[PDB]
RNA sequence: CCCGGCGAGGGGAGUGAAAAAGAACCUGAAACCGUGUACGUACAAGCAGUGGGAGCACGCUUAGGCGUGUGACUGCGUACC
RNA sequence: UGUAACGGGGCUAAACCAUGCACCGAAGCUGCGGCAGCGACGCUUAUGCGUUGUUGGGUAGGGGAGCGUUCUGUAAGCCUGCGAAGGUGUGCUGUGAGGCAUGCUGGAGGUAUCAGAAGUGCGAAUGCUGACAUAAGUAACGAUAAAGCGGGUGAAAAGCCC
């Protein structure tokens, strides 16, 4: 017999609320990413999206220790030559608090079109309301 | 053909 | 049912023919017709040519009706090349291929 | 000045996929003599608009 | 209504009926061959898990087939070294059928 | 008959035919090593 | 006797052709480029032989971790209760089991839970 | 090969490869790189060894029964159809018949049967024992035959 | 006979065992170039395969699935001499 | 050139030290199936083990065993117009070179077996010959002395004739 796969059309996703706030960055996170690419499911798949969506509550309230909340600099390139800009994690959480979040997990998560498909199953807000709602998300401590 | 031209000289690597 | 027309070796390029002859596939003859009438290109002329053959050619030996006809089928294959001499500049010779193509228009009342 | 490497006859597709033709997307009918002819062009017979303009 | 059995080195997971490819065995190919050694039963929720072996557990199966699996093309290539080999391999392979699973 | 003679076993060698591929042992150089005065055609010392 | 090799050579090279099938361009049609693309088939079939075993036990474990954990244990632990309890059914089974059979893969947790404790 | 010895270009600046002959191999309408020439193919054969060769047929032959031995094997006419009815008469069809002196009678006779063939005991060889089904030899032949193989 | 320029070329007819034997003529390979159909492909990075693998199309069967084509996604993977 | 001196995310333990118990982890070892080499031992004859221990990465290179091609004998045999060779698919089959069968095409040759001989096997040699690609429907259309219009002919006229 064959190994069981999951099928894309029969994988059942669910919805979770996490709240972000004074949790540590990076632990928050690793937790994200392992149930958004569904490792948490005995039908974990590794070329099938099994995950789950989770819904990121009070982003800008996250923690980091030590002197992260200063000295943590987010690079990026623009693609022109003098375009290496950079952000504190303070400054990223001033201007976009979501993508602090967004980016641990990102990294956290495969690189390549599943890994693409997982991360747009998170869903990161900067306060304390979201609108899916329709969505009936469970609450999920982690 | 019958008549092969002489190549350009390179660049005297001198 | 089908009728075949072809006009082999016609002293052209199977890539320039086959722009012309895209323009006229699954369309009813009149419109196919009208379309190489007024395409502006020698392989317009050519493909218009080789289309009223076959229209001749079913209205003649396999029935009738101009009307219930399209092209269902149109393509060009590449025909024999005659090679040829060209001088270039320092005693250089280079070949020119005079392409050709053989152009096949299959018309049916489907 | 020259390839290092042969196209493929994808990538020669691909760059003939704008060579194709537009053909006219409807004849005009003349006013009186019903001939079919380019918008703004003088019929096979030399009618424009419904007159005998050149009577070639 | 399953069961867990080693066979042939390796472990299958078989309800009766259902026919299982196993490594090849020297039974004739019309004989009931048993698997005294079984490591699980289910049947439903009354599921048994042996201490190495459960203490009845017998998987009795009909020997149907004796088989070559699929042409393997082992290849093998030593770039720049003057040295490539090709062979091929057809698995021998038996096929049984599931008749009984005794608890 | 005439298409029942064998002849008798180690009789024949099969003799020995070089640079025909990688399987045959010989091949890519023909046992001649690599560049060399030996492994020119016509080449090595006289004795 | 003079031997003509057309007929073994397009043999030959028919061999490999039809091999080379599926893949792109010159590499199925097109006999220098389909033979080295038939070569460097044959010995990723040979390499993705033993990656496959690989493969399929990395992912027997990951599913047997998920479904340990859902039952409260890590695969670390689960494994080794199972050692010690004398359970000898593999990660293959173990990985069905726990994707098909949950009430069977919870029996087995608390037999090795048993055997930890 | 004919042709002449000049070089077909030269051997520098050309972007071709370098070439010296235009009846090399390589090439086209070039020569053989080792041409056949008319050679000898007949090799050896000690007395002793073909000889010995002879026995071992001769014996096999008769183990086999394929061998006849009679007296007088003749026809009194050179007539192919005289020959052919007398070895239908004997029952044989593929015949090597070795006699005593050639008759001249029985030779034309033979001469166009394909599947009889009558050589003198002297002219006797390894294949023709081998290859014809039946060898029928006269009492004089295998008197003869005897005395050149002791 | 028909279309076509009293063309080229073709479609019928007829000959012939055969005309994809029509003289550009036995067979008629490959490269190369097309038409049609099935699947895939316009948010995805690299020797283009290989291991896994859904879906779809088609051919069977008894219903488990098998075969054929394609191949989303995914692990690994920098040609040959 | 751009973070650019953890591979990255990220980590205050997910760092380091110490102790311990688990687990993962290779083509290593074990399990099951298969093949081959060598040795020992019996089997008595020559080999097969109903045995057995062990070995089996490999360039240069040495040794051993084969496949297939053309031609000669076997063969005035055998296959073949109820379809040969060749071509093109399919299925089966062998450890491999390969083989076998068969559909379509083809239209007259082919050849068992066992021997024999080799112009006996190609991807490379800036190899040779032919064919066909690519660049690309791109550059260019060869003096910047220059054309315009009317009529004619013609299937068609910027270019021919007037
Ligand atoms: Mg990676
Ligand atoms: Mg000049
Ligand atoms: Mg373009
Ligand atoms: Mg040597
Ligand atoms: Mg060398
Ligand atoms: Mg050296
Ligand atoms: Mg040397
Ligand atoms: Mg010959
Ligand atoms: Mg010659
Ligand atoms: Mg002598
Ligand atoms: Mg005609
Ligand atoms: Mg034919
Ligand atoms: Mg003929
Ligand atoms: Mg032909
Ligand atoms: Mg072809
Ligand atoms: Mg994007
Ligand atoms: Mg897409
Ligand atoms: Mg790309
Ligand atoms: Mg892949
Ligand atoms: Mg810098
Ligand atoms: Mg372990
Ligand atoms: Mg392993
Ligand atoms: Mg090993
Ligand atoms: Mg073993
Ligand atoms: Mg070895
Ligand atoms: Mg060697
Ligand atoms: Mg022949
Ligand atoms: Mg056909
Ligand atoms: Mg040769
Ligand atoms: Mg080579
Ligand atoms: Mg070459
Ligand atoms: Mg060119
Ligand atoms: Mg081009
Ligand atoms: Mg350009
Ligand atoms: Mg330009
Ligand atoms: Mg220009
Ligand atoms: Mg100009
Ligand atoms: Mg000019
Ligand atoms: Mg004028
Ligand atoms: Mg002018």
């Amino acid at each position: 017999m064959k190994t069981f796969t999951a099928k894309p059309e029969t994988v059942k996703r669910d919805w979770y609320v996490v709240d972000a706030t004074g949790k540590t960055l990076g632990r928050l996170a690793t937790e994200l990413a392992r149930r958004l690419r569904g490792k948490h499911k005995a039908e974990y798949t590794p070329h099938v999206d099994t995950g789950d969506y989770i819904i990121v509550l009070n982003a800008d309230k996250v923690a980091v220790t030590g002197n992260k909340r200063t000295d943590k600099v987010y690079y990026h390139h623009t693609g022109h030559i003098g375009g290496i800009k950079q952000a504190t994690f303070e400054e990223m959480i001033a201007r976009r608090p979501e993508r602090v979040i967004e980016i641990a997990v990102k990294g956290m998560l495969p690189k390549g079109p599943l890994g693409r498909a997982m991360f747009r199953k998170l869903k990161v807000y900067a306060g304390n309301e979201h609108n899916h709602a329709a969505q009936q998300p469970q609450v999920l401590d982690i | 053909p019958v008549y092969i031209p002489r190549p350009r000289p390179p660049h005297p690597r001198l | 049912m089908e009728t075949i027309a072809k006009h082999r070796h016609a002293r052209s390029s199977a890539q320039k023919v086959r722009l012309v002859a895209d323009l006229i596939r699954g369309k009813k003859v009149s419109q196919a017709l009208d379309i190489l009438t007024y395409t502006n290109k020698k392989a317009a002329v050519l493909v218009k040519k080789v289309l009223e053959s076959a229209i001749a050619n079913a209205e003649h030996n396999d029935g009738a009706d101009i009307d219930d006809l399209k092209v269902t089928k149109i393509f060009v294959d590449e025909g024999p090349s005659m090679k040829r001499i060209m001088p270039r500049a320092k005693g250089r010779a280079d070949r020119i291929l005079k392409r050709t193509s053989h152009i096949t228009v299959v018309v049916s009342d489907r | 000045a020259v390839q290092q490497n042969k196209p493929t006859r994808s990538k020669r597709g691909m760059r003939r996929s704008h060579d194709a033709l537009t053909a006219v997307t409807s004849l005009s009918v003349d006013k009186t003599s019903g001939e079919k002819h380019l918008r703004h062009h003088i019929t096979a017979d030399g009618y424009y608009r419904g007159r005998k303009v050149i009577a070639k | 209504m399953y069961a867990v059995f080693q066979s042939g080195g390796k472990q299958h997971r078989v309800s009766e009926g259902q026919t299982v490819r196993l490594e090849k065995l020297d039974i004739a190919t019309g004989e009931t061959v048993e698997f005294a050694e079984v490591l699980m039963i289910a049947n439903g929720e009354e599921v048994k898990i042996g201490v190495p072996f459960v203490d009845g557990g017998v998987i009795k199966a009909e020997v149907v087939a004796h088989g070559r699996g699929e042409k393997v093309k082992i290849v093998k290539f030593r770039r720049r070294k003057h040295y490539r080999k090709q062979q091929g391999h057809r698995q021998w392979f038996t096929d049984v059928k599931i008749t009984g699973i005794s608890a | 008959r005439l298409n029942t003679l064998s002849p008798a076993e180690g009789s024949k060698k099969a003799g020995k035919r070089l640079g025909r591929g990688i399987g045959s042992g010989l091949g890519k150089t023909g046992g001649r090593g690599h560049k060399g005065q030996k492994s020119r055609s016509g080449g090595g010392v006289r004795r | 006797a003079r031997v003509k090799r057309g007929v073994i050579a397009r043999a030959r090279h028919k061999k490999i052709l039809k091999q080379a099938k599926g893949y792109y361009g010159a590499r199925s049609r097109v006999y220098r480029v389909a033979f080295q693309a038939v070569i460097k088939a044959g010995q990723y079939a040979y390499r993705d032989r033993r990656q496959r075993k690989r493969q399929f036990r990395q992912l027997w474990i990951a599913r047997i971790n998920a479904a340990a954990r859902q039952n409260g244990i890590s695969y670390s632990k689960f494994i080794n209760g199972l050692k010690k309890a004398s359970v000898e059914i593999d990660r293959k089974i173990l990985a069905d089991i726990a994707v098909f059979d949950k009430v069977a893969f919870t029996a087995l947790v608390e037999k090795a839970k048993a055997a930890l404790a | 090969v004919t042709g002449s010895g000049k070089k077909p270009w030269r051997q520098k600046g050309t972007g071709r490869a370098r070439s010296g002959s235009i009846k090399s191999p390589i090439w086209r309408s070039g020569g053989v790189t080792f041409a056949a020439r008319p050679q000898d193919h007949s090799q050896k054969v000690n007395k002793k060894m073909y000889r010995g060769a002879l026995k071992s047929i001769l014996s096999e032959l008769v183990r086999q029964d394929r061998l006849i031995v009679v007296e007088k094997f003749s026809v009194e006419a050179p007539k192919t159809k005289l020959l052919a009815q007398k070895l239908k008469d004997m029952a044989l069809e593929d015949v090597l018949i070795i006699t005593g002196e050639l008759d001249e009678n029985l030779f034309l006779a033979a001469r166009n049967l394909h599947k009889v063939d009558v050589r003198d005991a002297t002219g006797i060889d390894p294949v023709s024992l081998i290859a014809f089904d039946k060898v029928v030899m006269t009492a004089d032949a295998v008197k003869q035959v005897e005395e050149m193989l002791a």
